[PDB]
């Protein structure tokens, strides 16, 4: 039976209106070890030159990658958002600078022909350093508003390298998003709306603590006490750790489904632009107070609302 | 390479 995100986003229901078939996502993550549950292809390797983009070491790209495209199968309850989408990995980063590589990727991963990028990569800088990432800018750019990719990204995740964001001062009108209260800046969540940048939500539809807030932030989704595939396409829910198994939390995780709703949206709208198809999902998420907010942008994704409303086109830029 | 992922039964 059902992973709790697969019935709290309404995935069989959506999957009667598309499932993502003449779509190719790519997924920018630690890679991936393929199944034929998640039959990813070799996108590339950016942190070993050898290699291929078909190797996970860090039990992460490959659980992403399932997320947004796992097959189902017959004896459990799991499937992908998109379980017909193309899956094209490539390795980007590697825990067992990294925004160098990343506009490397991004172009390679529009120049395979990929309509959809999920950006596991979230990198954090004080507020008051030095930015600067004009290739990287241009690379989103260039796949975007050139090559009409959907790129959604994470929001982040709280830690060492990366501290929360204060909410907006309610007493600076001009100021909405807060702004001057930025202590972090992440990255490439900083480029939504361009890019949709996702935040993480739990099983009680409230903002996951870890969960990076910011004026950037332009949705939300499932990236808590997750179910995925993993080496072998088969169920996982954890990692093994020091006191105990970890369970599957992150951005990326809800960066992942939200990929796997713009497959669905651009299978079954194929004209939209990235930025309609965007504006779809975005429109029709569930609203925090404010209607947009720090923590869950416009808010929770409801993918059945995504491909079934009629709503004003956007504009197409 | 951290170990594979796995599955706890409920």
């Amino acid at each position: 039976d059902r992973p709790w995100a697969n019935d709290y986003l309404r995935i069989q229901e959506a999957q009667k209106f598309a499932t993502g078939a003449g779509v190719t996502v790519a997924v920018i993550d630690t890679g991936v070890n393929g199944s034929p549950r998640v039959p990813a292809e070799p996108g590339g390797d950016f942190v070993d030159a050898a290699g291929n983009g078909m190797s996970d070491c860090d039990a992460h790209g490959t659980m992403t990658a399932a997320i947004i495209g796992g097959r189902p199968s017959p004896t459990d309850g799991f499937v992908g958002m998109a379980p017909d989408v193309r899956l094209l990995s490539l390795r980007q980063t590697s825990v067992a600078g990294s925004i160098r590589s990343l506009a490397r990727s991004v172009v390679h991963a529009a120049n395979l022909g990929a309509q959809v990028i999920n950006i596991s990569e979230a990198a954090c800088y004080k507020v008051t350093r030095r930015i600067d990432e004009t290739s990287l800018g241009a690379a989103i750019n260039y796949a975007v508003n050139v090559k009409g990719a959907v790129i959604v990204v994470a929001a982040g995740n709280t830690g060492q390298d990366c501290s929360q964001n204060p909410p907006p001062d309610p007493s600076v009108p001009s100021d909405p998003r807060g702004w001057r209260e930025v202590q972090t800046i992440v990255s490439p969540a900083w480029y939504d709306p361009l890019v949709l940048t996702v935040g993480s939500i739990g099983q009680n539809g409230q903002p996951s603590n870890f969960s990076m807030s910011g004026p950037w932030v332009g949705a939300a989704a499932p990236g808590e006490n997750l179910t995925s595939l993993g080496y072998d396409g088969q169920p996982v829910n954890a990692t093994p750790g020091e006191d105990g198994p970890v369970p599957l939390n992150g951005t990326s995780f809800s960066a992942a489904y939200v990929s796997g709703l713009a497959a669905l949206v651009k299978q079954r709208f194929p004209d939209l632009t990235p930025a309609q198809i965007i504006n779809r999902i975005t429109a029709t998420a569930r609203h925090p107070g404010g209607g947009v907010d720090n923590y869950v942008g416009a808010g929770v994704i409801d993918p059945v609302a995504a491909l079934t409303w009629e709503i004003p086109d956007g504009p197409e830029k | 390479e951290v170990p594979p992922p796995v599955y706890i039964p409920p």
